[PDB]
């Protein structure tokens, strides 16, 4: 049940809501008021999802799919079988997510650490809200949201993309991808760096942070350091997801045409717009 | 917090001197106070050596060989060059020449030169990551991690073009052109979303962000107990390591150790291009259309 | 076919890999225990990994994990219920006792050494050639606690030499003794240094270091521990 050093940490307090009421654990897990909140939202949501599955007449997970209301319903409510169920399920997800974040906050307090983790998570939550709330509202129907199904959701991605041409040309999409790639690069390195120091060549002594900083200056002439790389990671990650939201929130709202075409602005600057030759002249 | 609120400087650190040939290391560079906020302010020194120079020279040759081609396309006009910079493209030889090294220069030869340059550039730099580690007596994690990346690149412009029978199947050097090639590569193989490696690869990419978010915010959350000093924490568990592990145990039911978390890390990132490489390799050599394959499984 | 082969293969690879990953993270704090310290009955599907031994630099010995676990300090906590899973209430002063968000681990009572075998962290006064290169130099600024009362004055900065970083502020108290304050728990302002976790009256309780030019892993933990704990336990004294 407890890690060899856990007991002295399991003291009362830190709860945001409800005092000592839910201030307790279940196996390794911490409950807290929000422990309960998330459970309830999670229970409800899964139920509704199964209920959608009978109306659909399949129990096969590769097939199950809960779709939003069709565009004709705009931002109004829709019949269960006709889009209501997704709308509730979406409400329930949100409930789950936010609650899961606030529990993280409550654990943070009991342990006496910073709130960076709940913090970073809120970016994930905000990306999800962008795709099922902010964008549809702004566009004008729940129908612009993505459906909850394993492959159907990949389909929405593909269809929504190809609507504006090759989505690769969405400029904030370019930026968002550069982080995803960069972050992975940096996670690759960080991990590798620490391990190689902690697990040197056979029979040698554990290296030191000094060796870590040296290994990299030797390699590329600079080392961001231990505090740095952790600051870096958090940032690349949060940024990747920040730009991911951005590229979507603008798509279909302030730009509805082909993304490639938006680049004509550059190429049509009057100082070289008419100069012959090249690719565009 | 996230940024330093006070900077401290001392004599330029010339670093540990294991078996390193000190004759090759450079001189210390300036110090960016700018940089000093996010992380270390000290620039340099850097280790040159034979492999560094070869790598660094081939590296520039590659880049320049592409550059002259762009200029030739731009009508040597600096205005066009700027206007059309992302539209220019150095394309592989036509399918006609196959795996031939005899394609005319304007028709694909120049692409081979550039690639040859990149090949040497990249491999030498790989050997560089290895040696730099050896000379400090360190594990070779970094070189092996690097090898994963190299895998996907090897497959894209070398192994797959060769197994298909022609260089024309490789990726063109160009900003918009390599985007198009990607988009088109999926169309031709029946939508890469049905390539289960592609799907796996995305999971590990998404995951890398998830994890580096988790790890980073955690270490910052406990740097008030010297969390970032991970090597000593491994060697002698501090409350930092404890609060870290527990926050996570109490949230989701299990947890890492300080050495442990970094194994999760190196593997989550390395699996991105590992799986990736495989998904692409089978694409068009063994499987012509992932949707059809998806219907049968064979 | 081949593809089918490859993917089935991979899902198998991946499964033994997780298994590996998982057992490696079982190198500390395992095996599990009951609230009374007796070994717990259900330790999960995963076995303990086979031990690994780390050779610590500067002849500081070896470390073998997993290995015999022991807190090596008293815990002043008492159960608040008759069944498992409820909090344990401090039986004294959690701060003074070092439980809760004020917990510290019995790390070695030796300082962290740099790559050369010299003390990693030093008061700047004794760090030849170090200076505040940017930002507000705290040194000389009064220190304010969450109760908005002055508690002392910064009389130095303890820097991390190899990473060239400010780790702690040393503070001079009203009785002429000094304490270290983690850099990460104070806001350096233009005319003062503000500490939100501790009220002026608790600065004296901050554990002291035995030698004036060195800190040990044990003392770092006892200090960081203490200051962090203020956040929850000084709470009645904190106003804003
Ligand atoms: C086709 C694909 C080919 C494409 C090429 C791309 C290859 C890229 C691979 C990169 C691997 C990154 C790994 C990072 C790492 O640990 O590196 C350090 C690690 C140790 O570095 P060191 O400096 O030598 O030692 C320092 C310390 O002494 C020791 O330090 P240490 O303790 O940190 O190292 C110990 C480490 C040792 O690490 C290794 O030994 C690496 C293993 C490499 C595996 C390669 C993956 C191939 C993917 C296959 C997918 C199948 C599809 C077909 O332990 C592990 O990580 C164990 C891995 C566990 C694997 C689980 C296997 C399960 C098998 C199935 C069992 C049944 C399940 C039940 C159901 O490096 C290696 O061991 C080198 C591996 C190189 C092999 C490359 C393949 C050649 C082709
Ligand atoms: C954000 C970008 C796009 C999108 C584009 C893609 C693309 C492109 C792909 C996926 C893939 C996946 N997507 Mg998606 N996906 C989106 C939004 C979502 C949402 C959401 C609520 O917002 C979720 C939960 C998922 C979940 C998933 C997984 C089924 C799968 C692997 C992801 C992964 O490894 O992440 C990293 C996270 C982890 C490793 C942590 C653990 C995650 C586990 C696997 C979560 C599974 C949840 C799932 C089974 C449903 C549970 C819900 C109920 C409680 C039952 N996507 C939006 C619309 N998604 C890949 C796939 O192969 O699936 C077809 C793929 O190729
Ligand atoms: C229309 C587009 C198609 C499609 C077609 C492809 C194709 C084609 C490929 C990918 C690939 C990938 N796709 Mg896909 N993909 C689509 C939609 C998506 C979506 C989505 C819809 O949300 C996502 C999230 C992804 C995500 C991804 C990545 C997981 C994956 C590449 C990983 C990587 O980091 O390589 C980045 C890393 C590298 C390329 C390694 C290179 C390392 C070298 C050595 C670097 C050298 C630098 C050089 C020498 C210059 C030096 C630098 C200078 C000094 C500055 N795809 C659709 C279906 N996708 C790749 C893959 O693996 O697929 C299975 C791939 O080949
Ligand atoms: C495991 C997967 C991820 C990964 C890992 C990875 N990559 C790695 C490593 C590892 C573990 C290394 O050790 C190695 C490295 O040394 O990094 C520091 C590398 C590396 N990955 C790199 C790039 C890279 N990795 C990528 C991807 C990934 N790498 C994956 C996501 C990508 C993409 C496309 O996503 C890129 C672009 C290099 C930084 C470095 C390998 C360097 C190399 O091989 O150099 C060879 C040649 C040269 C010396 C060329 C230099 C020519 C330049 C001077 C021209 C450009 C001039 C330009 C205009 C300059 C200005 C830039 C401004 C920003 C200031
Ligand atoms: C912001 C950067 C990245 C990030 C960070 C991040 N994620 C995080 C955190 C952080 C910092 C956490 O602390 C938290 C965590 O605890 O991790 C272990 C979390 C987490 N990220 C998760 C998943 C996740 N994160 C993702 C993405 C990312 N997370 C980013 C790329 C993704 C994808 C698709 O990329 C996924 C799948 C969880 C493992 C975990 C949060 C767990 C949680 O919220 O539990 C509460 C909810 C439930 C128990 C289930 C609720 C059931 C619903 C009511 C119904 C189901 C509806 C759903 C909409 C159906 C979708 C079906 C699909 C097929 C489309
Ligand atoms: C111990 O040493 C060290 C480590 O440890 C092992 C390391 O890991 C590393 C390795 C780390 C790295 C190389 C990381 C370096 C990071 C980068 C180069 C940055 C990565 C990110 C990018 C390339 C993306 C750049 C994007 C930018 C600047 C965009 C900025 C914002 C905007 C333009 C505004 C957005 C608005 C838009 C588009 C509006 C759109 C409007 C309409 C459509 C209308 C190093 C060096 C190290 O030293
Ligand atoms: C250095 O330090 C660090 C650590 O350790 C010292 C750490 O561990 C970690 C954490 C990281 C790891 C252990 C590595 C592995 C992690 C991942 C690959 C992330 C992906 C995670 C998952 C797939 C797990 C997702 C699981 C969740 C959200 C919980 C599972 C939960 C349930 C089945 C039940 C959910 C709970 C409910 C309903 C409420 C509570 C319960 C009641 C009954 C009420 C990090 C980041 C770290 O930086
Ligand atoms: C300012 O102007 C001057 C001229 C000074 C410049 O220098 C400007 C230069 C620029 C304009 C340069 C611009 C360069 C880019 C736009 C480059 C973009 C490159 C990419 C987007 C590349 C993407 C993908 C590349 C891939 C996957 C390459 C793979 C290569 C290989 C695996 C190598 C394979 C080897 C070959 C085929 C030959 C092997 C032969 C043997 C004998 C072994
Ligand atoms: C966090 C809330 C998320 C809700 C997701 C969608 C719910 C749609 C609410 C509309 C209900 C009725 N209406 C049209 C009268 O407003
Ligand atoms: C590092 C361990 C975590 C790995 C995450 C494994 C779950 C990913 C599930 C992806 C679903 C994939 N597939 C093959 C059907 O496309
Ligand atoms: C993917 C999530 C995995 C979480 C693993 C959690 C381990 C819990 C150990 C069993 C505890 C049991 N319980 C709840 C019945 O008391
Ligand atoms: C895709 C990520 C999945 C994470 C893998 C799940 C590992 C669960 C380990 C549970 C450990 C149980 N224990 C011993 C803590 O009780
Ligand atoms: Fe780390």
């Amino acid at each position: 049940a407890l890690l060899s050093f856990e007991r002295k940490y399991r003291v009362p307090g830190g709860t945001l809501v409800g005092g000592n009421l839910f201030d307790f654990w279940v196996g390794p897990f911490y409950v807290g008021f929000f422990g309960v909140a998330t459970f309830f939202f999670a229970a409800l949501g899964i139920i509704l999802i199964a209920w959608s599955a009978v109306l659909q007449g399949t129990w096969n997970p590769q097939l199950i799919s809960v779709y939003p209301p069709a565009l004709e319903y705009g931002l109004g409510g829709a019949p269960l079988a006709k889009g209501g169920l997704w709308q509730i399920i979406t409400i329930c997800a949100t409930g789950a997510f936010v609650s899961w974040a606030l529990r993280e906050v409550e654990i943070c307090r009991k342990l006496g650490i910073g709130y960076h983790i709940p913090f970073a998570f809120a970016f994930a939550i905000l990306a999800y809200l962008t795709l099922v709330l902010f964008r549809p509202v702004m566009m004008g129907a729940w129908g612009y949201a993505f459906p909850y199904g394993i492959w159907t959701h990949l389909d929405w991605v593909s269809n929504t993309g190809y609507t504006y041409g090759n989505f690769h040309y969405n400029p904030a999409h370019m930026i968002a991808i550069s982080f995803f790639f960069t972050n992975a690069l940096a996670l690759a390195l960080h991990g590798a760096l620490v391990l190689s120091a902690a697990n040197p060549e056979k029979g040698k002594e554990m290296r030191t942070p000094d060796h870590q900083d040296t290994f990299f200056r030797d390699l590329v002439g600079y080392s961001i350091g231990t505090f740095g790389i952790h600051r870096l990671g958090l940032l690349l990650s949060l940024s990747a997801v920040f730009f991911s939201a951005l590229c979507m929130i603008i798509t279909g709202t302030i730009w509805f045409d082909q993304w490639v075409d938006w680049w004509q602005w550059w190429v049509k600057l009057p100082w070289w717009a008419n100069i012959p030759g090249g690719i565009n002249g | 917090n996230i940024f330093s609120q006070v900077q401290v400087r001392g004599p330029a650190d010339l670093g540990m001197t294991e078996d390193v040939n000190l004759a090759n290391r450079s001189g210390v560079g300036p110090f960016s106070t700018l940089l000093g906020w996010f992380g270390n302010a000290q620039l340099g020194p850097i280790y040159l050596g034979s492999l560094g120079v070869l790598s660094l020279f081939s590296g520039l040759m590659w880049f320049f060989t592409i550059g002259i081609w762009f200029w030739y396309q731009a009508g040597w006009n600096p205005a066009v060059f700027l206007r059309d910079l992302f539209f220019f493209s150095l394309e592989p030889p036509a399918p006609e020449y196959g795996l031939s090294f005899a394609a005319p220069l304007k028709e694909g030869g120049l692409w081979l030169i550039a690639s040859f340059f990149m090949f040497v550039a990249v491999w030498s730099w790989w050997g560089r990551t290895y040696l730099r580690a050896q000379a400090l007596g360190m594990g070779k994690h970094t070189a092996w991690a690097f090898l994963s990346a190299i895998w996907l690149w090897m497959v894209l412009g070398f192994i797959r073009p060769i197994l298909m029978g022609s260089w024309s199947e490789a990726v063109p050097y160009g900003i918009f052109s390599h985007l198009d090639w990607t988009n088109n590569f999926s169309l031709v193989h029946g939508n890469l979303f049905y390539n289960p490696f592609h799907g796996l690869s995305i999971a590990f990419l998404y995951g890398s962000a998830l994890l580096f978010a988790m790890h980073g915010a955690t270490i910052l959350a406990v740097s008030r107990f010297g969390g970032e000093r991970e090597l000593e924490q491994i060697a002698d568990r501090g409350t930092a390591a404890e609060r870290a592990a527990l926050f996570w145990r109490w949230t989701m039911g299990f947890n890492a150790t300080m050495e442990g978390i970094h194994r999760w890390a190196i593997w989550m990132a390395v699996l991105v291009t590992l799986t990736g490489g495989i998904g692409i390799l089978l694409s068009g050599t063994v499987v012509d259309n992932w949707y059809v394959w998806g219907q049968n499984h064979g | 076919d081949l593809a089918s082969l490859a993917i089935y293969s991979f899902w198998i690879f991946l499964a033994g890999l997780i298994y590996y990953l998982q057992t490696e993270n079982m190198r500390e704090g395992y095996p599990l225990e009951n609230e009374d310290g007796t070994p717990a009955a259900n330790q999960g599907p995963f076995p303990l990994p086979k031990p690994k031994t780390f050779i610590l630099p500067h002849g500081r010995g070896t470390l073998t994990v997993p290995g015999p676990e022991s807190e090596d300090r008293p815990i002043a906590l008492a159960r608040t219920a008759v069944s498992e899973g409820f909090p344990h209430a401090p039986t004294g002063d959690p701060m003074k006792d070092g439980v809760g968000p004020a917990s510290w681990v019995a790390r070695r009572d030796l300082p962290e050494l740099d790559g050369h075998g010299h003390n990693k962290i030093k008061p700047m006064k004794a760090a030849a050639g170090f200076h505040v290169s940017a930002g507000k130099n705290p040194i000389g600024l009064p220190v304010r606690g969450c109760d908005l009362e002055i508690a002392g004055k910064v009389v130095d900065i303890w820097v991390d030499i190899p990473e060239q970083m400010a780790r702690f502020l040393e503070v001079e108290l009203k009785d002429g003794s000094t304490r270290l304050l983690p850099m990460q728990m104070v806001k350096v302002q233009s005319n003062r240094v503000h500490v939100n976790a501790l009220s002026s009256d608790l600065f004296a309780g901050i554990p002291t270091i035995k030698s004036p030019t060195e800190v040990t892993l044990l003392e770092e933990d006892k200090i960081c521990g203490y200051v962090a704990g203020g956040l929850m336990y000084a709470a009645p004294k904190r106003k804003s």
